[PDB]
C-alpha cells in the first residue's frame, strides 16, 4: 500500500531522461553562437550625460571615452527616464546572462551591452549585462555621481533607489563602495540593510562601505575559515557583500518570482534581491543601475 | 539575508 | 525493481551535473557583432591607408589640433586612396532636420558596410579639414533613381571654426559630371538668382541657428542644415524624396526642398544616393 | 529510511531542474538560441507532500 | 532654389 | 668820274644773290628737319588676350597699356596691366594718388570709365563698370581682387578677396566675392562695428551690394548714400570701404569738411579711421590660381 | 649842267648794305633753328578710358571734356587719336583739320596727307593729359572712312587777328577714297562765314567766280596735280602755287591748308609764288588776309 | 661818254628784283621757323620787320621818274 | 559709414 | 583767287 514510492522514483528516472534531452539541445545549439549588428551613433563623448547635451535623444547603445587614456568603449545610454543622461552599469530583465561569474570578468565587464530593435539598423535595446569594476570606478571618480536602481516584479509593480552620491574605489582599494544621499521607494536596502532585521542582524546587512567580492575572491565582512561559507558562492554574484546582504542585484534569475530555500542551489536567498521590497525569497523581473554626473 |  | 529503479536515475543525474557543466562552459562568451573597429588610426582616412589599411570601414582618426580622437567610415578604394566620408544619404532613413547642436556634433550612424546615412559633425569637418597645411579635396558623389552616378570635386575644401559659424570655402571648382552647383544657378527668375544660390562662402545655418541672406529663414523653410544663401542650388542634408520627381505641391511651404544638385537635375529632382568624403588634394592627379 | 534519501534526492532533483533552467535561459546570451521550457514544480510540490503524509 |  | 664805284655795287649784288641762293639750299634742310611731330612718351603695347595674365603669359614682360578683348566682349579695349617679375599679370580696374579726377560722376561716366591710363601708373582713373562686368565673369576660371593702399605717411596694407566678380547691368553691377583671403588692410568689406547701433556692421558690408551712383540709387538707405557722399560705389547705408570717396589732402578731414557731415573719404574701416582719406589706392583682379 | 646829283643817288648802297645785313641775319636764324632742332618736343598724353567709334559716341558715353581720345570707327582698323571736341554747339566734334599757331607745316605731299601729319594735342599746363589741340591733318584716308560710314555734317569755324570769328556748317560732307582722289562733296550750307566751297568767292563774277568752287574737286598736293586748271607748265598748278593740299579748283575761293602769315595781312610780294596762299575763306576776308585760327570738324548726322 | 646811266639805269632794276627776293625770302624763313615749334624742343622768337623794307622800296622809287 |  |  504505500508502494507510493515508486510511484515517485519512478519520476525521478523519466524526469532525468528529460533533463538530459533538453540539455542535449542546449548544447547542438550552442554550437553557433547569437550574433548582433550594432552600427555606432556618430555623436559621442565622455558618458551618457554629455551625448545628450550634444543633441543624441535617443536611448541605444553609444560609444564614450571618459577619458583619452582609456579606448572608447560601449555603453547603454536612458535618455528617457528622469530626464535621462543615464549611463547604464548594470541589467537584469530576461536570463539571458549568467551574472555568477569570477572576479576577471567582474573586473572587465560581461554580457551583451545591446541588441538590434526588431527592424532597424541600430541596437536600441540594452541586453543584460556589467560594465566593469575598473570603468564603474573611473567614471564614479571623475566628480560626485549619482546612482539610480530600478526594479520591478513579476506582476509590472516598480520601485526606484536613488542615491545621491555614489563612488566606487580602484581595484587596489577592492572596489569599495560608499553611497549616500538617498531617496525613494523601495527601501535604502544599501546604506541601512535589511528592514526585516532587527538589532545588529541587520546590520550586517549594510553594503555601505564594503568591498567587492566574487567566488574566487572573498573580501566580504564575513570573518570565517570554512571556505565554503563565503557570502559570494552562497549568493551567485559579484557584489559589495558584507554579512551578507540585502540587495543582491547580481543574483540568479529565478523565473516567476517567488523562489525557495529548496530552490536554491545552496540554500540562501541568492536571487535578484532587495528584502526592503519584498524580502529574500522574491527574485525581481527586471533590475538595473544606473549613473550621471551630478552637479558641482 | 544576513548570517545568524 | 524495489530499490532498483531508484539508483538509475539517481545515477544518470552525477553525470548529468557533469554535461550541465559543460553547458555553462559554452555559454559565457556575449553575442559576436558582426561590426568591428580597426585599430589602425590617423590624422584621417588617407593617413590610415598609408600605412596599410587594406579595407573599407570604421577607424578612429585624431586630427592634429582634435584633443580626442573620433570614429569616422573610411572608404579605402584598391587604389590607396583613403577617403574621409562625412555625409551620406542612401534611403530616407534619418532625418536631417537637425538643430545646430546636433549639425556640430554628429548625428545618424556609422556601419563597417557603408549602408548607413550620416552627418559626421561640422565640428569634426572642420577638425580634419584645417589640421594642416595640406589643402584637402572634396568629392561629392551622386546618383540618380536611375543607377546613373555623377561627381563634382571642388579643390582645397576648408570649413570654418565655430566662431565663423562653419563657413564653407574652397578656392575652386575642379570638375565633375555633376556640374558645379556650388556656382549657384540661374533659375532664370531675377538677375540676381545665381549670387543668391551660390554656396561657396556661406555660413551654416539651421532652424534655430538662422546664418543665411534671406531676410527670412532658409534651414527652417527648407528642413535641413546646409551652407544657405536665400537659399540653395546644391542641398543634400534635403528632404529625402522616394522616386526622384516631386512637386511643389509635395513640399511643407512651396520651396524646392529635396537633395538637389540643379546643375545636375532639376530642383524638383531629389537624389537617390549622396556622399560628401574628403582627400588630401594631392591625391588627385 | 529509504523514504529518508528519496527525501534527499528529491531535493537534490528540485534544485538540478532549477538550476539547468537557470542555466538554459543563460544561453541565450550566447549561442544561437535557448530552448523555450518551462519547470513544473508543484509536480515537485504535490510529489512531496506526497512524502509526508508518509 | 531660390526666393523672388 | 666815280665808276669805281658802280664796280662794289654790282660786287655787293652778285654776292648777295649767290648768298640767297645757298640760303635757301639751308632752309630746305631745316624743312626737312621740321616735318615729324612731336614725341609722345605714350606707347600701347602690342600683345593682346583674354585679360592681362593671359598676356603675361604671351611673355609680355612690361606694365603699361594693352587691350584686350573678354571672350564675352564685342569690342577690345586699352587697359593697364601691372606685370611683376615672376610673370604675375594684374588688370587694374582703379587706382587713386593725387585728386586730380573727380570720382563724382554719373551712372553712365561709371559704367564705361573716367580717367586716363598712363604706361607708367601714374594717373587716376575707373575702368568701367561694364568692363569689369566682362573681364570679370569671360570664364568658370575664378578671379581675385586685390586693393592696395597707402597712408600719407608712406604706409601700404592689402586686401584679397577670392572668386571677384562683378554681375551684369541687368543687375546694377552687384558686386560679390565668395570670401575674404586675408590682408593687413582688414577686410573692410566685411562692414565695421562704428559704436553703438547693434545694426552697424550689417548695414555697412558690401557684398552683394548694387553699385550706386547720384542718379541711379540702389542701396540700403531710405536717402541716397552716393549722392551724399559724392561717388559711385556699392552702396550699404552706406559703407566701411570706400574708395571712390572724396580725396582729401593729408588724410586727416573731420565732418566740418564734409559737405553733408558724413564721413565720404577714400576709407578703409577696418585699417584706420573713417575721418583718415587714403593717399593711394589701387583696385586689380588677377585669376586666383596665380595666389594658390 | 649834266650828271646833276648822282653822286646824290647812292641811296643804293644804303640799301644793298643792308641786304648784305639782312642775309647774315637770316643765315645765323635758320643756323639757331637748326640746332634748336638737335632735339624734338615731346607730348605725354595719357589715354582717356573712354572710347567709342567716334567723338559722337564719346560724348554719349560720359567723355565731356574736350581733349584727346583714342577712337575706333571700324574694328578692321586700329584706334587713333584724334582730338574731340565737346565744347562748340553741342559737342560730340571730331576735329580733322586745325590751324592756330603756324607749329606744323600744311605744304606736304599726297603720302604725309593721306596719313595724316602733325599733333593732335598737346599738355595743358599742369596736367597729366592732352588737352589742347595742335595744328594737324588727320588723314584723307581716315576723313574718308569717317565721312562713309553715314551722314556727316561738317562745321568750319575760323578767327581773325581781331578776334572776330564765323562759321561755316555743311550739313552733309563726303570725302571718296583714294581711287577716287578723295573727291570732295558738301551740301546744305549754314552760317556766318560764306558759302565758299559750294558758290566760290563772292567776289568774282561769273566763270571767274564758278573756277573757285571746290564742291565736286579732287583732292591735290604739290607732287600730285589733280586741280581744275588743265595746263602745261609743271610750274603752273594750284598746290604748288598755294601751299597746301586741298580741293582746288583753278584755283580756290577757301585756303585752310594755306601758309600761316603772322598777323593776318599778307601781300603779292610776300607770298612765294605771288598768289593768295595764307590761310583764306575769300567769302568773309578776301584774299590778303590770312585767318589766326581755323578749323575743320565732323559728326555723324542724323537718320 | 655816258657809260654810267644804262649801267645804273639798270643795277637799280636788278636790285628792285633782289628786295622783292629779299622780303619773300624772309617771309618763307618766318614760315619755315615757325613751324619748327611743332618739331623742335623750341622754336626762335623772332617777328618779321617789313616796315624796313617797304621803306627801303620806297626809296628806290623815288629814284626812278628821271631819265 | 552708417547711416542710422 | 581764280586763274584767268
Ligand atoms: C538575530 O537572530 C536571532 C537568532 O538567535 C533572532 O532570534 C533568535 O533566533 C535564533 C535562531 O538561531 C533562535 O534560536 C532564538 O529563538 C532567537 N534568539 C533568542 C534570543 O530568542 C533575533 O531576531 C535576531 N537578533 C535580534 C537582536 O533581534
Ligand atoms: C574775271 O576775272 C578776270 C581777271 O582775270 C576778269 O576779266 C578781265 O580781266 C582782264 C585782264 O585779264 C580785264 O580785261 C578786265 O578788267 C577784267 N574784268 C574785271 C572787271 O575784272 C573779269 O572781268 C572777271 N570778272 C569778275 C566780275 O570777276
Ligand atoms: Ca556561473
Ligand atoms: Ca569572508
Ligand atoms: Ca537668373
Ligand atoms: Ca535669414
Ligand atoms: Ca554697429
Ligand atoms: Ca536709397
Ligand atoms: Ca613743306
Ligand atoms: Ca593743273
Amino acid at each position: 500500500n504505500l508502494r507510493v514510492l515508486r510511484s515517485i522514483l519512478e519520476n525521478l528516472r523519466s524526469k532525468i531522461q528529460k533533463l538530459e534531452s533538453d540539455v542535449s539541445a542546449q548544447m547542438e545549439y550552442c554550437r553557433t553562437p547569437c550574433t548582433v549588428s550594432c552600427n555606432i551613433p556618430v555623436v559621442s563623448g565622455k558618458e551618457c550625460e554629455e551625448i545628450i547635451r550634444k543633441g543624441g535623444e535617443t536611448s541605444e547603445m553609444y560609444l564614450i571615452q571618459p577619458d583619452s587614456s582609456v579606448k572608447p568603449y560601449r555603453v547603454y545610454c536612458d535618455m528617457n527616464t528622469e530626464n535621462g543622461g543615464w549611463t547604464v552599469i548594470q541589467n537584469r530583465q530576461d536570463g539571458s546572462v549568467d551574472f555568477g561569474r569570477k572576479w576577471d570578468p567582474y573586473k572587465q565587464g560581461f554580457g551583451n551591452v545591446a541588441t538590434n530593435t526588431d527592424g532597424k539598423n541600430y541596437c536600441g535595446l540594452p541586453g543584460e549585462y556589467w560594465l566593469g569594476n575598473d570603468k564603474i570606478s573611473q567614471l564614479t571618480r571623475m566628480g560626485p555621481t549619482e546612482l539610480l536602481i530600478e526594479m520591478e516584479d513579476w506582476k509590472g509593480d516598480k520601485v526606484k533607489a536613488h542615491y545621491g552620491g555614489f563612488t566606487v574605489q580602484n581595484e587596489a582599494n577592492k572596489y569599495q563602495i560608499s553611497v549616500n544621499k538617498y531617496r525613494g521607494t523601495a527601501g535604502n536596502a544599501l546604506m541601512d540593510g535589511a528592514s526585516q532585521l532587527m538589532g545588529e542582524n541587520r546590520t550586517m546587512t549594510i553594503h555601505n562601505g564594503m568591498f567587492f567580492s566574487t567566488y574566487d575572491r572573498d573580501n566580504d565582512g564575513w570573518l570565517t575559515s570554512d571556505p565554503r561559507k563565503q557570502c559570494s558562492k552562497e549568493d551567485g554574484g559579484g557584489w559589495w557583500y558584507n554579512r551578507c546582504h540585502a540587495a543582491n542585484p547580481n543574483g540568479r534569475y529565478y523565473w516567476g518570482g517567488q523562489y525557495t530555500w529548496d530552490m536554491a542551489k545552496h540554500g540562501t536567498d541568492d536571487g535578484v534581491v532587495w528584502m526592503n521590497w519584498k524580502g529574500s525569497w522574491y527574485s525581481m523581473r527586471k533590475m538595473s543601475m544606473k549613473i550621471r554626473p551630478f552637479f558641482p | 539575508g544576513h548570517r545568524p | 525493481y524495489l530499490q532498483e529503479i531508484y539508483n538509475s536515475n539517481n545515477q544518470k543525474i552525477v553525470n548529468l551535473k557533469e554535461k550541465v557543466a559543460q553547458l555553462e562552459a559554452q555559454c559565457q562568451e556575449p553575442c559576436k557583432d558582426t561590426v568591428q573597429i580597426h585599430d589602425i588610426t590617423g590624422k584621417d582616412c588617407q593617413d590610415i591607408a598609408n600605412k596599410g589599411a587594406k579595407q573599407s570601414g570604421l577607424y578612429f582618426i585624431k586630427p592634429l589640433k582634435a584633443n580626442q580622437q573620433f570614429l569616422v567610415y573610411c572608404e579605402i578604394d584598391g587604389s590607396g586612396n583613403g577617403w574621409t566620408v562625412f555625409q551620406k544619404r542612401l534611403d530616407g532613413s534619418v532625418d536631417f532636420k537637425k538643430n545646430w547642436i546636433q549639425y556640430k556634433e554628429g548625428f545618424g550612424h556609422l556601419s563597417p558596410t557603408g549602408t548607413t546615412e550620416f552627418w559626421l559633425g561640422n565640428e569634426k569637418i572642420h577638425l580634419i579639414s584645417t589640421q594642416s597645411a595640406i589643402p584637402y579635396a572634396l568629392r561629392v558623389e551622386l546618383e540618380d533613381w536611375n543607377g546613373r552616378t555623377s561627381t563634382a570635386d571642388y579643390a582645397m575644401f576648408k570649413v570654418g571654426p565655430e566662431a565663423d559659424k562653419y563657413r564653407l570655402t574652397y578656392a575652386y571648382f575642379a570638375g565633375g559630371d555633376a556640374g558645379d552647383a556650388f556656382d549657384g544657378f540661374d533659375f532664370g527668375d531675377d538677375p540676381s538668382d545665381k549670387f543668391f544660390t551660390s554656396h561657396n562662402g556661406m555660413q551654416f545655418s539651421t532652424w534655430d541657428n538662422d546664418n543665411d541672406k534671406f531676410e527670412g529663414n532658409c534651414a527652417e523653410q527648407d528642413g535641413s542644415g546646409w551652407w544657405m544663401n536665400k537659399c540653395h542650388a546644391g542641398h543634400l542634408n534635403g528632404v529625402y524624396y522616394q522616386g526622384g520627381t516631386y512637386s511643389k505641391a509635395s513640399t511643407p511651404n512651396g520651396y524646392d526642398n529635396g537633395i538637389i544638385w540643379a546643375t545636375w537635375k532639376t530642383r524638383w529632382y531629389s537624389m537617390k544616393k549622396t556622399t560628401m568624403k574628403i582627400i588630401p588634394f594631392n591625391r588627385l592627379t | 529510511l529509504l523514504q529518508k534519501n528519496v527525501r534527499a534526492q528529491l531535493v537534490d532533483m528540485k534544485r538540478l531542474e532549477v538550476d539547468i533552467d537557470i542555466k538554459i535561459r543563460s544561453c541565450r546570451g550566447s549561442c544561437s538560441r535557448a530552448l523555450a521550457r518551462e519547470v513544473d514544480l508543484k509536480d515537485y510540490e504535490d510529489q512531496q507532500k506526497q512524502l509526508e503524509q508518509v
